[PDB]
């Protein structure tokens, strides 16, 4: 995907990379995302009305016991002058795809009832590996009532690509009679 | 019809069996359903053209990979396709089960049946869009492809793998003349389709109803969209009645593919188009307008001998406005098409059913198509309408007729009641023979215009019934032999005379 | 007219057989559906062991 | 269950943002908690035109949107527009949305039947070409209906239409068992006001004793919003195909005029923002009609038959909405202002009414021979009435004395009394057969009628009233 | 034709008890998942969907 | 547009007894282009309004003032508007008036004519010539009658 | 939001305050010889009419059942 | 359009040749390019017409020029939407070529093959100084003659001929038979019609035109010039109409 | 979703937002297709101003965007 969000987190992610601090800005753009969820907060920085200059003096504040670093204090300011702070949600969301592009690790994320042990997950993140291809995997874990007694993993540059076999025997089943 | 008592058997013959095997299938969320197109975040294999399936069963095909989503043609109402539900990636690109099983059954765009009779079993799948044969994989067109209407058959002719027009108003006997020619095909081995693009349901019904009546429907497979049915189904249909004709096209048969209208499905590419807001052209269809038909028709094709000699004979359907050959979508089947087949409305108002505008009606294979009888019958045949057109004009201006005028002008009308046919009552090829043979010679002179569709009707019945060997030697000889031409007089005579008392 | 006829009467008989036969597979349906219920029952159990591994 | 907020209100176009996972599918009705002028709740009903993304619909309201808000609750009905359907619609003006528009209370319903539906599938159609039988001497010979079947109405007004399409409202009713559905399209308030008061005074519509009469109305006015008078042609549709469908009838569904149903589509499509097509009209064009002329067809069950009036914009027949509307159509029938001018009444113009169905192996072959021959015998007429009056008519040829005579007979015997105008010319209506009307021709074009006076084919039901009133009337002059 | 009218009842028939009876079928082993050992034999089909899955990958 | 025109326009007509019988006689003008009565703006208030009174400079130039192409024009009340003593008088003249019309063509050749034809085309040119009148000299029924 | 006037004066970020009614216009029997503009205020400067009753710009027409044919 | 052209381009550069190089059609060559332009997303600059309409068509046309070292003499085929000569891809076409030869359909519904609308079309070098006085002197009193008959057609559209003068008379029974005579029998055209197609050279044609215009012919009927080859061949044909009774 | 946000530039950007700078001098190349460049840059142009690319091209600087140049 190319749209402006993608293109300014993207940029930060770059930043990051060329000066080591990935581990450290990262933790940082996690940091904002806890920050800008607020209703009151979001809707102070995104609004044309409230002026600028104001904006950049409780920008300030908020910086300081945020303790943010100093490219992503920056990356912020850059993004109110050039207006572009009413898709800040966007930008904050996309950066952690970028994120683990850089990296080279992918995330899985895999579907049960039932909390399973890391053995399985081992496998399975060593499973995704290969077959992603990936340098390092990252393992999401969800919990859902309704399969059976298995679970599907996705993963893929979105969760695009899913591999399961819980419900779908079930489904498979329904269908291959009708045959 | 005893179904229960081997349920208990067939019931775990489907769990017998069934392997079960998981393999990595992409699927993507649904972003937004609007106008006939879906947008899909997801997706990162699919390939371009590739069939996603939705969670409600509706079928896309992938068009627009964009770099953060797909972009996919919801073949289908999107009615039901609920934002954030999942989409499946079959990796199958946009084909159509194809088969034998389709003769005879009524089908969909997505080639379901939509007839009510069961399913319709295929091995094998043909691709919806294929490259048409290249400059060597073609031949010459030399078979006949007989319509069985005479003014078709003698003077426009069709051969098989040519695309030939129907142009012409609304209704103006299009439809009945594309029905003509699938009717008369039961001899042959021809494997005729009928694609109904944009029509009425009521309508498609009954010329469904019709080949059934008359048996038709063992050699034919109906493609019909409706009116009703949404813009993209009615752009991708006939794709889909032209995969199915190749099937037998690659397979040595000869086909007949008619897609009625070409004009309503280049007005549901437009509707497709513009709700894509893609910039409009002249009379606001798009640019690919020309591309979208020529893709189609060039499909249809007389294979050469290294590929088996298969073919496809097009007979699209256009309607004009008042007329109008000028406008964009007819001129640009015109430019395609090998020629075509001008039914005016002038003629179909005054009873001259079929309405066959014969000046303005060109075969570009026009001889290499008849057969040696019909181009020696139908060489005279050709020049008495010529002289018939210009003896019509300044008629009333010089108002009194010499018989060099005169009785080229009785011959004239006589020879107009000669093309005059009544619906699906399609002629064999030694009657179309037989037939011509006899008006250009002014045996029908004496007869009363009135007098001239039922004096042949009785010739034509006496000689199938007393002298079958005028049909031996024109369906073996094919060509109107001596003995043929003396076989035919003598029932002539024998049959005038008959009709006289 | 009085072939003609004759073939209409016949196509009404051919009607009247093709109505009666189908009723007749009808009812032998039902009767198959009533049937067979075993199949039904370990039918059901059919799938199963072999559903899953 | 799901409740949206309105983001915002552009005209008679709504934006509905709803929470995430519960949300409206296309078509759904929305129906709008606001407030009035003096504050108390009024609810606009809308209708989902498109899905926009972010969880966001775009909608288009059936009422007036001056006085709704950003943030307004807005209540997800479910389903598509759900009108009363049944015996109690009879009688009763309707809205778009089904409620009643003629003061005489609710309509109490129980059932109600979705507006947006399939069209009738391939299996259930009805394969046999069948003649419907208006009981009009002109349409049953010159431009026959289908059963199931599109026809349309070219005419004004001072041609007496609306005569005409109550007579064919109440010959069903009589002659068949079935009703007849009015469907007002964008109609004028004061052409909706004299049309219902033309059913009461013709009986048409019973007030007295309302749901024993025999249509039911259904009213899209000019001044509803753009939304409201493309459903109105859906609204009629659904419940005339009740009675199709559930009380097994032959229904006349009457869409007055199917011009006006295009316009208002392409107007909520520039609403909207869709791209015009070629002619300012929608890119939906063909399949807006297709989704309304495709319910209107004959199944197994029953048959609805629409007679639906057309406008044809600057008298131009290749313009996109009479094309478009043209496919669908059938037989049509012109109203004529010139027959109205010399008394014919219905003022059927019968060398312009044109018929799919006037083909000989459809109505068969004695049929199709004398519809043939009234044609020319009237079209010969036509074109020596500059002639007679040069000429005179005694110095017409011996054939052009009779098909002058013949010509007139046979105009005077087009025209026929109805029953709608008893009360307003008293003399008593005459519903005729499709066998009265063709063996009446017979008699006038074979000849053996030629001793009998003019006026006694005009305004006379069967054949055998003209004779009889010819008797009369030598009987009176002998007095 | 009316012949062909059975053979075809034959068969949607046919279809129809074998569809309803699998139906069935469907609905008992269902139930009978939910009863089987949870942490068991569910954990026992998710190694194999698992193994299954590694399989696939591979080829 | 055609939304904002109708909601304007149906909001003026006849009450009934129970409000009062208050009426409001809407008159819009809208001047056509060009006499392109097929614009998008009088195609629209032409199918909003009953009637339509078609003015045209041909005529205006012509002499016949008021303009109103009485051919044209077309009132879709009619004689209900009328009042009886007008109705009687008005429709002998609505059919004098048709028949000059279908003898326009004819007026060149009065001479080569018989009586019945150009009584007709005699009486017709004077029944235009009533239908004239001056700037703001509105008749009175009496004097239209 | 349309202006009612000239727009010349109105400075970015001045506020705007909804006043809560929707477009009415004083209406009385002493219009009758006023020339008025679209807001109802006399501009034939003869000064101001009375008026007691407020009508809306936008009211919904009368409906079907509450009209008559046209007879007079 | 261009790997056509580059081959042609490399005989004439390389091989110091004289090149033909023949298109059908270069009106598609530009409705592709349109196709690709809505693709790439450049706004459309008329009716659907990508905006780099006249540098597309011209990036191709200027190739073909001919050189010192070689020549190009290319005959390309122009389709014409909807027979409209202004829509933008025929007219960008134009200004390129030496020689226009515009067909027209309201001669091809008459049946005059091949239908070239005579006096629709141009060549630059219909010039006295490149095609001798004769040729020249005769070609413009040919267009003389048709320009006054088309002229003359709006009026006797509606009265028909009789009321012309005697002048016009004469002009159009000319003019009639000079635009027979045009049309001509073609050797790719026998499988149609059947009758053999006719070489004419110009100092025939130029022959032909003079009598008559000259008038020597104006005793024969106008069939006797429809689809002939020479002159000689319509005075033969003549005698057959005469002949045969 | 708009031109001069190439993500070099952004980068460029928040490495010297505590900055003040004119980039008048030199612009950089953002957009090149079909007769047409968009640069990035060249603050000090003036509308009509001959610009001159790297490879040695003469264009002409009609557009003056905020973001970039036409
Ligand atoms: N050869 C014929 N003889 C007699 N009737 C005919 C003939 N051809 C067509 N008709 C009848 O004429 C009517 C119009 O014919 P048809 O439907 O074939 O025309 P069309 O061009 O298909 O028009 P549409 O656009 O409505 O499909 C039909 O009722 C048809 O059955
Ligand atoms: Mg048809």
């Amino acid at each position: 995907v190319d749209s402006t969000a993608s293109r300014y987190a993207s940029a930060l992610a770059d930043v990051a990379d060329v000066t080591g601090t990935l581990e450290a800005t990262n933790s940082d753009v996690e940091k904002l995302i806890r920050i800008f969820s607020e209703e009151p907060v979001y809707y102070f920085f995104a609004n044309p009305v409230i002026s600028i200059d104001n904006k950049r003096s409780v920008l300030d504040e908020i910086i300081t016991t945020s303790g943010l670093q100093p490219h992503t204090a920056n990356f912020i300011n850059i993004l109110i002058d050039s207006e572009r702070i009413n898709l800040v949600k966007e930008i904050l969301n996309e950066f952690e795809d970028v994120f683990n592009k850089i990296t080279g690790t992918e995330v899985a994320v895999v579907t049960s009832v039932v909390k399973l042990e890391n053995d399985h997950l081992a496998q399975i993140a060593k499973g995704v590996q290969k077959i992603t291809g990936a340098k390092n995997v990252r393992i999401k874990t969800v919990i859902d009532p309704s399969l059976v007694a298995g679970f599907t993993i996705r993963y893929g540059n979105e969760g695009s690509k899913l591999v399961d076999m819980s419900v779908k025997k079930q489904l498979e089943e329904i269908a291959a009679q009708l045959e | 019809t005893i179904r229960a008592d081997e349920i208990s058997k067939i019931i775990r013959e489907r769990i017998e069996g069934y392997n079960r095997e998981v393999k990595v299938v992409n699927t993507g969320t649904v972003l937004q359903v609007g106008d006939g197109i879906a947008r899909i975040h997801g997706l990162d294999e699919v390939m371009a053209g590739e069939l996603v399936e939705f969670e409600e069963g509706t079928i896309g095909i992938a068009l627009n990979l964009e770099s953060n989503n797909v972009g996919v043609v919801l073949m289908g109402d999107g009615l039901m396709i609920q934002e954030g539900s999942s989409v499946k990636a079959t990796g199958r690109i946009a084909q159509i089960p194809v088969s034998e099983a389709y003769l005879g059954r009524v089908i969909n765009a997505l080639a379901k049946p939509i007839d009510g009779r069961g399913e319709i079993t295929a091995s094998e799948s043909r691709l919806i869009e294929s490259p048409a044969p290249g400059i060597m994989s073609r031949r010459s067109v030399y078979e006949p492809l007989q319509t069985g209407l005479i003014a078709i058959d003698a003077m426009i002719p069709v051969g098989r793998g040519q695309r030939e027009l129907i142009i012409g108003d609304r209704q103006t006997g299009k439809t009945a003349v594309a029905t003509d020619t699938i009717l008369n095909q039961q001899g042959q081995n021809v494997i005729c389709v009928y694609v109904a693009i944009g029509q009425k349901a009521s309508s498609v019904a009954q010329v469904v109803t019709n080949f059934q009546e008359r048996g038709a429907m063992e050699y034919t497979i109906v493609v019909a969209e409706t009116a009703d049915s949404p813009a993209t189904l009615q752009y991708l249909a006939p794709y889909t009645g032209a995969a199915l004709a190749e099937y037998f096209m690659y397979r040595e048969r000869h086909t007949l593919i008619i897609y009625d209208d070409l004009s309503k499905q280049a007005q549901a590419y437009r509707q497709m188009s513009l709700l894509l807001r893609r910039p409009p052209g002249r009379e606001a269809y798009p640019g690919d307008v020309f591309y979208l038909h020529s893709r189609l028709l060039e499909r249809a094709a007389k294979l050469s001998s290294l590929l088996g000699e298969g073919s496809m004979t097009a007979l699209p359907i256009v309607e004009t406005q008042a007329g109008d050959v000028s406008a964009y979508i007819p001129t640009n089947v015109i430019s395609i098409t090998d020629g075509q087949i001008f039914l005016s409305a002038d003629l179909f108002n005054a009873g001259i059913r079929p309405a066959i505008n014969v000046g303005i009606s060109v075969s570009r294979v026009g001889s290499a198509a008849q057969i040696k009888a019909m181009k020696k019958v139908a060489g005279k045949l050709k020049l008495e309408l010529a002289q018939f057109a210009e003896l019509e004009a300044f008629a009333q201006f010089a108002s009194d007729l010499d018989k060099a005028t005169q009785n080229q002008l009785a011959r004239g009308q006589r020879l107009r009641e000669l093309l005059k046919q009544p619906q699906s009552a399609p002629l064999t090829v030694e009657e179309q023979v037989m037939t011509i043979y006899t008006g250009t010679n002014g045996y029908l002179d004496s007869l009363e215009l009135d007098q001239v569709r039922k004096y042949l009707v009785e010739l034509r019945t006496y000689v199938k019934t007393n002298k079958p060997e005028f049909q031996e030697i024109i369906s073996s000889t094919k060509t109107f032999t001596e003995e043929a031409e003396a076989l035919l007089k003598e029932a002539i005579q024998e049959q005038m005379e008959r009709f006289l008392l | 007219l009085e072939v003609e006829a004759k073939l209409a009467e016949g196509r009404k008989k051919i009607e009247v057989e093709l109505q009666e036969a189908l009723g007749s597979l009808e009812q032998q349906k039902e009767d198959t559906i009533k049937s067979l219920d075993s199949q039904i029952s370990a039918l059901s159990d059919d799938i199963v062991k072999k559903v899953l591994p | 269950k799901n409740l949206g907020r309105i983001a915002q209100i552009i005209g008679p176009v709504l934006d509905v943002a709803f929470p995430p996972g519960k949300m409206p599918n296309i078509y759904n009705a929305l129906i709008v908690k606001g407030r009035d002028t003096a504050g108390q709740p009024m609810n606009v009903t809308c209708e989902v035109q498109q899905l926009l993304g972010n969880n966001r619909v775009r909608a288009v309201a059936m009422s007036a949107t001056d006085g709704l808000t950003r943030g307004m609750e807005v209540i997800d009905t479910g389903a598509p527009l759900s009108v009363p359907v049944g015996g109690a619609t009879l009688g009763r003006i309707f809205n778009v949305l089904g409620e009643p528009v003629d003061n005489l209370g609710p309509v109490d319903t129980r059932t109600t039947s979705p507006i947006h539906r399939s069209a009738p599938a391939f299996t259930q159609l009805d394969t046999k070409l069948s003649i419907f039988e208006t009981g009009i001497k002109v349409v049953d010979l010159l431009a026959p209906y289908r059963r199931g079947g599109k026809i349309g109405l070219f005419g004004g007004a001072g041609v007496g239409k609306t005569v005409l399409i109550m007579e064919l409202i109440n010959n069903i009713a009589k002659a068949h068992g079935g009703v007849s559905v009015f469907g007002g399209v964008g109609e004028r308030t004061r052409e909706g006001n004299d049309l219902y008061m033309e059913m009461k005074e013709s009986g048409v519509i019973n007030e007295q004793n309302i749901a024993e009469s025999k249509v039911a109305l259904v009213y899209g006015q000019m001044n509803e919003p753009p939304g409201a008078r493309m459903r109105v042609g859906l609204t009629a549709l659904t419940m005339a195909e009740y009675f199709r469908d559930v009380n097994e009838q032959d229904v006349l569904l009457f869409i007055d005029n199917i011009f006006r149903f295009v316009q208002a589509g392409s107007e909520v499509s520039a609403l909207l923002g869709r791209m015009p097509s070629a002619v300012g009209y929608q890119p939906t064009l063909s399949t807006e009609m297709g989704s309304l002329q495709e319910r209107i067809t004959s199944t197994k069950e029953g048959s609805i038959t629409s007679i639906q009036a057309v406008y044809v914009p600057a008298d131009d027949l290749t313009d996109p909405a009479p094309a478009t509307t043209f496919a669908h159509l059938d037989a049509t029938t012109v109203l004529s202002r010139g027959l109205a001018a010399k008394g014919i009444y219905p003022a059927v113009d019968p060398l312009d009414s044109t018929s799919t169905m006037l083909q000989p192996r459809i109505v068969g072959e004695e049929h199709y021979e004398i519809a043939q021959r009234v044609k020319e015998t009237l079209q010969r007429y036509k074109e020596l009435q500059d002639i007679i009056a040069i000429l005179g008519l005694d110095e017409l040829s011996e054939e052009d004395r009779l098909t002058v005579a013949r010509a007139r007979k046979i105009e005077r015997f087009l025209s026929q009394p109805f029953f709608v105008a008893e009360v307003f010319t008293g003399s008593p209506g005459k519903y005729v057969g499709l066998a009265e009307t063709i063996r009446g021709f017979q008699l006038i074009l074979s000849g053996e009628l030629d001793s009998l006076p003019e006026q006694a084919f005009y305004l006379v039901g069967n054949i055998d009233e003209a004779t009889a009133k010819a008797m009369n009337l030598e009987m009176e002059s002998k007095l | 034709y009316k012949n062909e009218t059975i053979q075809f009842e034959q068969q949607k028939a046919i279809n129809q008890v074998r569809q309803r009876v699998f139906q069935q079928a469907l609905q008992g082993a269902l139930g009978t998942l939910n009863s089987c050992l949870n942490n068991e034999l569910h954990l026992r089909t998710i190694n194999a969907n698992i193994g299954m899955f590694g399989a696939m990958n591979e080829i």
